[PDB]
């Protein structure tokens, strides 16, 4: 059957396999029939226009339902004690109770409120009414709109970039790090300076007037001619309050530091230097500017920005908390909680992806004769050692922080807490926004690294083991992915350099919960007042179950009882589909192929074979799902039960308490 | 009664349930299976089989059960039901290629179901049907209760 | 590289016994590829899963097979 | 189809084509090895793909090698 | 807040890009 | 013609499906000594009758295990497996040189036997774009 | 971060003490020797520093991991050399003469170490080391 | 043979070093930090 | 417009959805 048009091997497949492995590689661009490089390249490139377009229309509606649907100029008016609006419900389904319960924020109707810090960021960059927004909105839409329009005509032979255009990565790597970054990053300068700072400072800065406008009065004046003076000018005062005249300096440029003490965030005019001082930076950097394979590779290319994107979102969640640089985001705890849990779950899909195409890298583009004696040659040189040695690590982080935490719920127990093996974080007092590490911070810190040790060991066996073993020595002759080498040899299920990036996934999510569940508690306990609770009961597992989890569920599953509903309701279900999600991930993890495709015989059988029904048939063979198709759909249910019940916690637990 | 194979290579048993004479005879002569039925007598009958059925549970069981609108719900639930099978039978017509086999219970099933034309004559059939069905069933149920 | 008794390490990059000294056990055969047929005391991983014993002996390369 | 490819490696044990339960595999002649046969894979249209022949090669990096790839109604195994 | 001339004109810009959607989707196939 | 009695059987579920009408059955045909009962594939005991029996069967693998686990453990090894079309092509396969793939015969080429053993096969990284596999 | 005989909270849990021991003076015993240790105020549970705290008991923890270590080394070694086949009746089987005697040599792995560390006794060559 | 065999050996050694820390635990109060 | 989110949810969630599922059945069935 035609699809998939790409691969006549699955398009000839008679069963259902077809369709499934149809959308499975549908985006392997590189696999398809008849796919030479330069094709490759340029079908890349339009879809990355298709991307963008997403990204531009995703934020369009942001700012579009905010504005429609939001009470973003009532949160202006009071930004501590509205609960900001993410869109309205619709939905015929919900009885008048829970109509009422989601009634929420001084909203006519039923409502959603917002968890990402989208208000606390567009008061922050200036906005302060819906027009702001619409247009901010309807703008967006027309940005995809023409990002799409250039997909389009760039994949029109008339514009089709020839493999030259994309063969210079060089060119695009300084034009990233300056035309794009740099210049961007003083374009945001320009924003700061011109719209956010003023509107901070009780200003109105329209499009209509910023042309009228000079943001600083002797600025202009003192560019290029003892231009760093002029611009620290009357730091704006402890009084000043935020979008109000009251206490407004007229600094543009500073390094006053800390946070403002009304919205406890990064001061505007310490954020505009540091964009400033990036700027200059990546320009200079930019004019100032394993070769072979990256450039060779688009795996490698990937894998390398997907590690990077890691680090970055990583960072982004550890410094948004820690230093917050959006106004009363900081005070709107469900936000802040909401953000770090995202972003650090975003950054361990990001990490597991650059380890995911390390894989493939070494298993469709890795030539050990290319590079001779590179980095990558010598990493495979020694693969034993480097797992031996990560496995050590892991062996001995795990052992202890797991033997310690044990020891600690066994006296605890006993009730002789004194016998606790307490080890405080001497470096962590060295160092040091920052909040009291204690031992219970000592002990998930090890619980953190060990895990993140384990996640490594896994998608490094991965991607060194790949090529290949003992056990399979030639795996790069059957790929990436791939069910097993059959029963052959003691057993081979799992042995595929997927079945790592597959096996460390659960890693990955084990790590990032630790991190994220860390992150929430210490929080909670600190947004109570009860920072004891966490200091005292942090030390012992019990403590954990009993506190953090079974402790702060109470509201959560409290949202729709017998008695009735509350605006928790929509979170205690979602908890409870994340529970359904995440166990049916089991269904398809622990039960594989053969149990099924016995039923499904049997079913093909019952249809065959009854009346009125055998009337209609299938087109494809009905069969069971493939093994790995099962690890894949086991997986993305695991995954996406973790992340839905983690989610619907994090609000759950954090909205009550505020 | 006894299992017993016809041709017995064949993974089809007879059996009480699917070649007793009481059950072919009903199974036969269903508007499926009926020989000497139009395809858009055979879906005219489906249909209004059908959609007299379906209208109940809607009209029964639904959100706004008890009130008068129930039976509006009823009969436009049991359309909205219809129309999508009726959407399943032009996209399954449209793809399909098979022709029902024949069978212990049905020796000759008919082209009927097995046809483009045939299914295409069905489902208009079936959407009249089950569409009539659905609006019959309120009428009835407003009927009776009123009488 | 005696046929009677020998100590062979394997260069044969897929082998399980790749740098393994292995006792040659069979004169190697005119007009045979791989006619060594060394004898390793560890077992390979060969047989259906949960099969405890494996393959003791190969038959491997002259080239790969250095004495 | 599934590609069976024997590799020079073959000791002629006959121990695959005992195996193969959809006889993919024949024992032909062949003056390579001192076994005087090698494996051939002419029917690998109806190679099911379940590697027994793999599983019972004794060779080291064992010379029958299944490589799986366009499952069709014959690899997928379907009575129907 | 926002009026109903704003909220069909978000509209029918969004359909723009919706077109061009299709045309680029078109495309890449 | 493939002509041969069926195997007293009192019928299964087990059995051909439609695919058998739609595309190709199978069928095994092997001449018994005596009239013993032996295990049908699509499960339950049927009795094979005195000489030649013709076995319409759902897949290759089915006859071949009748064949190789139950007929040849009976020594029976005269049965032969027939592709069989709808329109009633019938195309002998299994011994397609008469005899058992496993004792070496002439006439039967060295099929995708190759020279370089498995441990020299190309790296992937090398034939990116070419289209070539690396057994191949 | 402040010695347990200073902590008041400490001395709270002093008084109200579980006896782990038959002996009633079990739990006092223990909270007399916890007082030399540094606990935290808020706590008043005994904490561990990365010298006394964790450095001599993991002085202690690795002369005796090390002897276990050692003293299945030396068995390995005994095993390869008994008898032409390991394995067999050497592991399955814990052959006690080879064992004690690999004990009796255990715990003598300090002085040890210095012999195996020179000449790389204790290192086998990469080229030799089996890695696919 | 039995007392050659791993497990029978094991049993009497983990019998042994088991009691042997119980015993230890035992005399000795609870250890945190050595003293 | 207060009421275009009872037109724009079921035409897209519905209507869209359906059409969108029987346009991808036709896609992968054809
Ligand atoms: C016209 C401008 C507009 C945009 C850009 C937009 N919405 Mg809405 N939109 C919703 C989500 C949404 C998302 C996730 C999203 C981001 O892409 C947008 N929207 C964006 C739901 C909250 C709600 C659901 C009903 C429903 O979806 O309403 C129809 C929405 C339409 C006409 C806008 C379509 C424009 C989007 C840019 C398309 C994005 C496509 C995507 C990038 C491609 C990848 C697909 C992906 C799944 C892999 C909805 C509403 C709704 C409306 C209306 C009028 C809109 N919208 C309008 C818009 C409902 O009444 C109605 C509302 O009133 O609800 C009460
Ligand atoms: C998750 C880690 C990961 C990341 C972050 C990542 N990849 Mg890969 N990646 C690709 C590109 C890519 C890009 C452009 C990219 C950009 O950042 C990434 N990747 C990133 C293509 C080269 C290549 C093609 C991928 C491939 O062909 O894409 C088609 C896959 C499809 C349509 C399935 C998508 C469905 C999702 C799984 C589940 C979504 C669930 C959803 C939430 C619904 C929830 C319901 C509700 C309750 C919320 C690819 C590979 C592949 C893999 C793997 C494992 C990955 N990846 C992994 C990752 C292949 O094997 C595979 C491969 O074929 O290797 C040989
Ligand atoms: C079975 C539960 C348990 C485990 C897993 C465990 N201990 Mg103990 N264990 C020790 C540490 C330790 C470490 C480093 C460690 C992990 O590697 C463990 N434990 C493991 C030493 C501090 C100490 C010896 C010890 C104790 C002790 C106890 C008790 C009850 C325990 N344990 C219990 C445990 C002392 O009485 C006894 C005591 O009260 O000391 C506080
Ligand atoms: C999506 C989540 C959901 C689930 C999983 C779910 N419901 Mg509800 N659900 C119902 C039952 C139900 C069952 C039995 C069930 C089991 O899985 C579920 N649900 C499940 C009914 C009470 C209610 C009715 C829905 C409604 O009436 O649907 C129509 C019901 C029909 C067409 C099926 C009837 C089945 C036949 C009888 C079978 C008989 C076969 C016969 C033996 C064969 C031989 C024939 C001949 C040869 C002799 C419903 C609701 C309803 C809703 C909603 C939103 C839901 N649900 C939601 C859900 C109504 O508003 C609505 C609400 O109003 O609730 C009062
Ligand atoms: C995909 C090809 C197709 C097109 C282009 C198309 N229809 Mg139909 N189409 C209709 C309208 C229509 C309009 C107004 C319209 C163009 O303006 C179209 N269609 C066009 C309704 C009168 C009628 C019923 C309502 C109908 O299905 O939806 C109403 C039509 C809408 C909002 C206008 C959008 C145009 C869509 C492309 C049509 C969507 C059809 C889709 C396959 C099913 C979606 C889910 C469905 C269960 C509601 C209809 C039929 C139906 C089908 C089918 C298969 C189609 N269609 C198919 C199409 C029914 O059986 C079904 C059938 O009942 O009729 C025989
Ligand atoms: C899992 C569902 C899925 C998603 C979320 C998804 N794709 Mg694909 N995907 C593409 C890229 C892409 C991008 C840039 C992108 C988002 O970042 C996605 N996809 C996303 C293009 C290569 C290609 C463009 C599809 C293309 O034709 O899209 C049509 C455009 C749309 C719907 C109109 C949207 C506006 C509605 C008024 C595509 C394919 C295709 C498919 C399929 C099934 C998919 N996909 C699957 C998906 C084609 O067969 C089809 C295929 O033939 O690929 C060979
Ligand atoms: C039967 C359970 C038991 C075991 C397994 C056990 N002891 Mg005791 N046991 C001793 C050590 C010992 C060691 C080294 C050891 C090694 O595993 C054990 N035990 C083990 C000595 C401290 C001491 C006897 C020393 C003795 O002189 O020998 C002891 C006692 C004693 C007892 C008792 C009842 C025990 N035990 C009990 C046990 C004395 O009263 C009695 C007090
Ligand atoms: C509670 C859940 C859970 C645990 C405890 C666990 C344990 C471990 N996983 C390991 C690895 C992995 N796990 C993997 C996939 C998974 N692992 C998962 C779930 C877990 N896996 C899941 C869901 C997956 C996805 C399939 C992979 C892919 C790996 C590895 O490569 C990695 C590994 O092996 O690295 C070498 C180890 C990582 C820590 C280490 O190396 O030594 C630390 C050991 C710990 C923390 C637990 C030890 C338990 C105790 C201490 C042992 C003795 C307990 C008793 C005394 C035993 C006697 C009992 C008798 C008396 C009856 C360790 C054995
Ligand atoms: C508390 C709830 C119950 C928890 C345990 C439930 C386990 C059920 C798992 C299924 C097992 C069913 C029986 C299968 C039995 C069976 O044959 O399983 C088969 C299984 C694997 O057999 P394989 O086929 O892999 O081995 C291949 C060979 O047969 C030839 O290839 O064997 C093992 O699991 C090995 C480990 C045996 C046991 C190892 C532990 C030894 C110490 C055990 C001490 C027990 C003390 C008991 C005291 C009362
Ligand atoms: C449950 C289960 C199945 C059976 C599940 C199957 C076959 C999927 C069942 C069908 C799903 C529910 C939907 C398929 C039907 C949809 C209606 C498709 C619509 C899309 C069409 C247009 C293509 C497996 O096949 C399997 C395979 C390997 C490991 C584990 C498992 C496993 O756990
Ligand atoms: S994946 Fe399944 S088929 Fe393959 S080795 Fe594992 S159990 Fe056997
Ligand atoms: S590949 Fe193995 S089983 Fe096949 S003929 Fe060679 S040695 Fe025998
Ligand atoms: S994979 Fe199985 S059926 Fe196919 S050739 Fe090998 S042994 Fe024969």
């Amino acid at each position: 059957t035609k699809f998939p048009s790409f691969s006549q091997d699955l398009a000839q497949d008679p069963t259902t396999r077809r369709i499934w492995y149809g959308i499975a590689t549908v985006h392997d661009f590189e696999t398809h029939d008849g796919m030479t490089e330069e094709n490759l390249y340029q079908k890349i490139f339009a879809t990355h226009f298709g991307h963008l377009s997403i990204i531009f229309l995703w934020s369009a509606g942001h700012l579009f339902h905010v504005a429609w649907q939001g009470n973003f100029e009532q949160w202006i008016q009071d930004p501590l004690t509205i609960r900001p609006i993410a869109h309205a419900i619709w939905d015929p389904h919900l009885g008048d109770a829970a109509t009422q319960a989601f009634t929420q924020a001084g909203a006519s109707g039923p409502v959603d409120l917002c968890y990402s810090g989208l208000y606390q960021w567009w008061y922050t960059i200036g906005m302060r009414t819906n027009g702001d927004l619409y247009i901010g909105s309807v703008f967006l839409m027309i940005v995809a709109a023409v990002m799409l329009f250039a997909g389009w005509l760039h994949l029109q032979p008339k514009f089709r970039p020839s493999l030259a255009w994309f063969r210079d990565a060089e060119s695009q790597m300084n034009h990233h790090l300056a035309v794009l970054f740099g210049a961007s990053s003083l374009g945001w300068t320009g924003h700061l300076i011109h719209v956010a700072i003023p509107e901070a400072r009780g200003q109105h800065v329209g499009w209509d007037n910023f042309l009228s406008t000079m943001p600083h009065p002797a600025g202009l004046a003192p560019f290029f001619t003892g231009r760093w003076g002029v611009y620290a000018q009357n730091p704006d005062t402890a009084g000043h309050i935020f979008g109000t005249s009251e206490g407004a300096g007229t600094a543009i440029i500073t390094f006053i530091g800390g946070f403002h003490p009304q919205t406890e965030a990064l001061w505007l005019t310490d954020i505009a230097h540091h964009h400033l001082a990036i700027a200059v930076m990546y320009i200079i950097a930019g004019h100032m500017y394993l070769y072979d394979t990256y450039n060779e590779s688009l795996h490698f290319q990937l894998g390398f920005h997907l590690a990077a994107l890691g680090v970055i979102t990583s960072v982004v969640a550890q410094h948004m908390y820690s230093l917050p640089s959006y106004a009363f985001i900081s005070q709107d705890h469900v936000t802040q909680a909401a953000l770090y849990t995202h972003h650090q779950y975003i950054a361990g899909i990001l990490a597991i992806g650059a380890f995911a195409h390390g894989g493939i890298f070494f298993v469709r583009d890795y030539d050990p004769e290319r590079n001779k004696n590179n980095v990558l040659a010598r990493a495979l040189e020694h693969k034993e050692a480097i797992i031996s040695h990560l496995s050590w690590v892991s062996m001995f982080s795990g052992f202890h922080t797991l033997g310690v935490y044990v020891h600690n719920d066994t006296v605890v127990a006993f009730g002789t807490p004194e016998k606790q093996i307490l080890v405080e974080p001497i470096f962590a007092q060295w160092i040091q926004p920052f909040m009291s590490q204690g031992p219970g911070d000592f002990l998930v810190h090890h619980g953190i690294a060990f895990s993140l040790h384990v996640t490594v060991l896994i998608c490094v066996k991965g991607c060194l083991d790949a090529r290949g073993s003992k056990l399979m020595p030639d795996k790069k002759d059957f790929g990436y992915s791939f069910p097993c080498d059959g029963p052959g040899r003691g057993g081979t299920c799992d042995i595929s350099a997927w079945d790592s990036f597959y096996l460390a996934f659960f890693w990955m999510l084990n790590t990032i919960g630790w991190i994220v569940f860390y992150f929430n508690w210490k929080h909670l306990a600190i947004w109570s007042g009860n920072e004891a609770q966490f200091n005292t009961n942090s030390t012992y597992l019990m403590g954990w179950l009993r506190d953090y989890l079974w402790g702060y569920s109470a509201q959560l599953i409290n949202g729709y009882t017998p008695f009735g509903v509350n605006s928790l309701s929509v979170w205690a279900w979602i908890f409870l589909l994340g529970h359904l999600c995440w166990a049916t991930g089991f269904l398809f993890l622990i039960s594989w192929r053969g149990y099924w495709q016995e039923l499904i015989e049997t079913l093909v059988w019952a249809h065959q074979r009854t009346p009125l029904a055998n009337l209609v048939t299938w087109k494809d063979k009905p069969v069971a799902l493939s093994i790995v198709q099962g690890r894949l759909v086991g997986l993305v249910h695991f995954a996406v039960g973790y992340y839905v019940t983690y989610a619907a916690f994090v609000i759950g637990a954090t909205a009550p308490l505020g | 009664l006894v299992k017993h194979g016809g041709d017995p290579l064949v993974g089809d048993l007879a059996t009480p349930v699917n070649s007793s004479g009481i059950v072919k005879a009903w199974i036969n002569n269903l508007p499926a299976y009926r020989k000497g039925m139009s395809a858009n007598a055979r879906g005219l009958e489906i249909g209004m089989a059908h959609g007299y059925y379906l209208y109940g549970p809607f009209a029964t069981s639904g959100p706004i059960r008890g009130t008068t609108m129930s039976l509006v719900s009823g009969v436009l639930s049991a359309s909205a039901v219809v129309i999508v099978l009726s959407v399943a039978i032009q996209i399954y017509s449209s793809v399909s290629s098979a022709k029902p086999l024949p069978s212990v219970t049905t020796a000759d099933p008919g082209s009927d179901f097995g046809t483009k034309e045939g299914w295409s004559a069905v489902g208009s059939g079936f959407l009249i049907g089950g569409c009539g069905g659905a609006v019959i069933a309120g009428v009835l149920s407003y009927a009776i209760a009123a009488f | 590289m005696v046929q009677r008794g020998s100590k062979v390490r394997i260069l044969r990059p897929e082998s399980y016994w790749f740098r393994e000294i292995g006792t040659v056990a069979s004169v190697d055969q005119s007009g045979i590829k791989y006619p060594v047929i060394v004898r390793f005391d560890t077992c390979n991983y060969n047989g259906i899963s949960g099969t405890a014993a494996g393959i003791n002996t190969n038959n491997f390369g002259v080239h790969e097979l250095e004495e | 189809s599934h590609t069976v490819k024997i590799y020079d490696t073959c000791i002629g044990c006959t121990q695959c084509v005992r195996a193969c339960p959809t006889d993919v595999l024949e024992m032909v002649p062949w003056d390579g090895c001192k076994a005087g046969q090698i494996a051939s894979s002419p029917r690998t249209e109806d190679c099911v793909g379940c590697k027994r022949c793999e599983t019972a090669c004794p060779t080291d990096f064992l010379s029958i090698r299944v490589y799986l790839g366009a499952e069709t109604t014959r690899s997928m195994g379907l009575a129907y | 807040e926002l009026s109903d001339l704003q909220i069909v004109i978000a509209l029918v810009v969004a359909l723009l890009p919706a077109l061009l959607a299709l045309n680029l989707g078109s495309a890449l196939s | 013609t493939l002509t041969g009695q069926t195997p007293l059987f009192g019928g299964s579920t087990g059995g051909l499906l439609s695919s058998a009408e739609t595309e190709e059955k199978y069928a095994i045909t092997w001449t018994s000594p005596k009239q013993q009962v032996f295990e049908m594939p699509t499960g339950g005991a049927a009795v094979m009758n005195e000489g030649e029996n013709l076995l319409y069967l759902a897949r290759k693998e089915q006859c071949l295990a009748l064949g190789l686990r139950q007929l040849r453990t009976k020594k029976i090894m005269d049965y032969k497996i027939y592709r069989v079309l709808p329109d009633g092509s019938n195309t002998l396969l299994h011994p397609k040189d008469g005899v058992f793939p496993e004792k070496s015969n002439e006439g039967r080429a060295a099929v995708n036997s190759v020279a370089r053993s498995i441990g020299e096969n190309p790296n992937p990284g090398a034939i990116k774009y070419t289209g070539k596999k690396a057994y191949d | 971060l402040v010695p347990c005989s200073e902590s008041p909270k400490f001395q709270e849990r002093a008084a109200k003490a579980r006896n782990t021991t038959a002996d009633p003076n079990s739990g006092q015993k223990r909270f007399e020797m916890y007082s030399s240790a540094l606990c935290g105020p808020e706590d008043g549970l005994p904490r561990i520093i990365a010298a006394g705290d964790f450095l001599i008991p993991g002085l202690f923890f690795i002369y005796i991991a090390g002897g276990i270590g050692n003293s299945s080394r030396n068995y390995q070694i005994a095993n390869r050399k008994k008898n032409a086949k390991n394995p067999a009746m050497g592991e399955i089987i814990i052959d006690v003469p080879l064992a004690v005697s690999s004990t009796i040599a255990g715990m003598a792995w300090p002085l040890t170490a210095f012999r195996e560390l020179t000449s790389g006794e204790l290192t086998v060559p990469d080229s030799d080391v089996t890695v696919s | 043979k039995f007392f050659s065999t791993a497990p029978v050996i094991a049993l009497v050694f983990f019998t042994l070093t088991a009691g042997f820390l119980v015993e230890l635990n035992r005399f000795f109060p609870d250890i945190l930090f050595f003293p | 417009s207060d009421i275009l989110p009872a037109i724009m949810t079921p035409l897209v969630v519905l209507i869209g959805g359906g059409a969108a599922m029987t346009a991808f059945f036709y896609y992968v069935e054809r």
